[PDB]
């Protein structure tokens, strides 16, 4: 099959920059057959260039496509903000196959996620289980790091995370992470914390509750 | 044939 | 105006069958051939089937073939996909798309998708256990334990949205998903306003309204 590599895997840029989306192609591809989409959080793709170089009805001319053979470009020559979205390539000329995608992103100051710790509440612990939770509000870049410590001692594995879309109006990210362990485990336990390690950190921060106090 | 030849009536 | 309307996603249980739709407006729907392609959480696109605009040619993406049929009914406007003997990596929202009238059949315009969901899981309403304020303060509630997608959260009946945090749900090794919704405010808030989250699970008609108050 014809696998497509984009790059880079996220772009960060402000409005008003020029942004170049490249996509390589592990085989030739046959009659320039190749498009471009754009997709946003909770919509459908929707088609940018075809042809590597025609622009679809609609499409504003600050989107050009270029390249020939394995290697094409998308450029975005002067963003708006509406352009932030993630972009994937297409080739249609052997089978349908699209490139993994590329984030592209704003970029903005480095801001220190708020980071806040909740116990599981008493409701909870008659079912037999416990959820720990840790919330790092409002930060950037994307990269953090969550360790949670039970007693001390470092978890690894029994927790889950999220991340929000990228703010509409602040561009940062939002991120939670719950810490399951049974009731029992819960109770034979004191000190329960999340540590946090950020750019926006000089060092990392913890947060910590004593259970039953 | 071919998955990749033209799809629509013309 | 050109637009495309997928329906019969749902929750199938892994080895049985579904067939979704799609129905097209505002072009001649005879004339052109058709895609689907899916998307499975949080992953790229994946090609699934294309057929003809008369229904004659359909081919397949090598992970469905043999389980999965394509078909159309010209006279009615609408594009059909016949799913048999569904796994797990099924799991995806599924788009239709038409093929644009520039040469070869790349996708032109494309529907708002449906989503079908492989498991076994049986349909659960959550549980709602409140996130507790422990300046800027932070509170939420915890949407534990449900099944299928989606859940909704709003705080104080959508009048509270600043500052709202509803997190993408995490799917659990049990099987159920798990969503947090958190909410900042003003540590001298705690004592005088009420903040209520209220999370709608409309698969299992449950609606549950939270009052969150400090410990």
């Amino acid at each position: 099959e014809i696998v497509l590599t984009q790059s880079p895997g996220t772009l960060s840029l402000s409005p008003g920059e020029r942004a170049t989306l490249s996509c390589r192609a592990s085989q030739s591809v046959s009659s320039s057959y190749l498009a471009w989409y754009q997709q946003k959080p909770g919509q459908a793709p929707r088609l940018l260039i075809y042809g590597a170089s025609s622009r679809a009805t609609g499409i504003p001319d600050r989107f050009s496509g270029s390249g020939s053979g394995t290697d094409f470009t998308l450029t975005i020559s002067r963003l708006e903000p509406e352009d932030f979205a993630v972009y994937f390539c297409q080739q249609y000329g052997s089978s349908y196959t699209f490139g993994q995608g590329t984030k592209l992103e704003i970029k903005r100051t480095v801001a220190a996620p708020s980071v806040f710790i909740f116990p599981p509440s008493d409701e909870q612990l008659k079912s037999g289980t416990a959820s720990v939770v840790c919330l790092l509000n409002n930060f950037y870049p994307r990269e953090a790091k969550v360790q949670w410590k039970v007693d001390n001692a470092l978890q690894s594995g029994n927790s889950q995370e999220s991340v929000t879309e990228q703010d509409s109006k602040d561009s940062t990210y939002s991120l939670s992470s719950t810490l399951t362990l049974s009731k029992a485990d819960y109770e034979k336990h004191k000190v329960y914390a999340c540590e946090v390690t950020h750019q926006g950190l000089s060092s990392p921060v913890t947060k910590s509750f004593n259970r039953g106090e | 044939v071919d998955e990749n030849a033209n799809a629509n009536s013309a | 105006q050109v637009q495309l309307v997928e329906s019969g996603g749902g929750v199938v249980q892994p080895g049985r069958s579904l067939r979704l739709s799609c129905a097209a407006s505002g072009f001649t729907f005879s004339g052109s051939g058709m895609h689907w392609v899916r998307q499975a959480p949080g992953k790229g696109l994946e090609w699934v089937a294309i057929i003809w605009y008369d229904g004659s040619n359909k081919f397949y993406a090598d992970s469905v073939k043999g389980r999965f049929t394509i078909s159309r009914d010209n006279s009615k406007n609408t594009l059909y996909l016949q799913m048999n003997s569904l796994r797990g990596e099924d799991t995806a929202v599924y788009y239709c798309a038409r093929v644009g009238d520039g040469d070869g059949n790349y996708m032109d315009v494309w529907g708002k998708g449906t989503t079908v969901t492989v498991s076994s899981a049986s349909t659960k309403g959550p549980s709602v256990f409140p996130l507790a304020p422990s300046g800027t303060a932070a509170l939420g509630c915890l949407v534990k334990d449900y099944f299928p997608e989606p859940v909704t959260v709003s705080w104080n009946s959508g009048a509270l949205t600043s500052g709202v945090h509803t997190f993408p749900a995490v799917l659990q090794s049990s099987g159920l998903y798990s969503l947090s919704s958190v909410v900042t405010v003003p540590s001298s808030s705690l004592g005088t306003q009420t903040y209520i989250c209220n999370v709608n699970h409309k698969p299992s008609n449950t609606k549950v309204d939270k009052k969150v108050e400090p410990k």
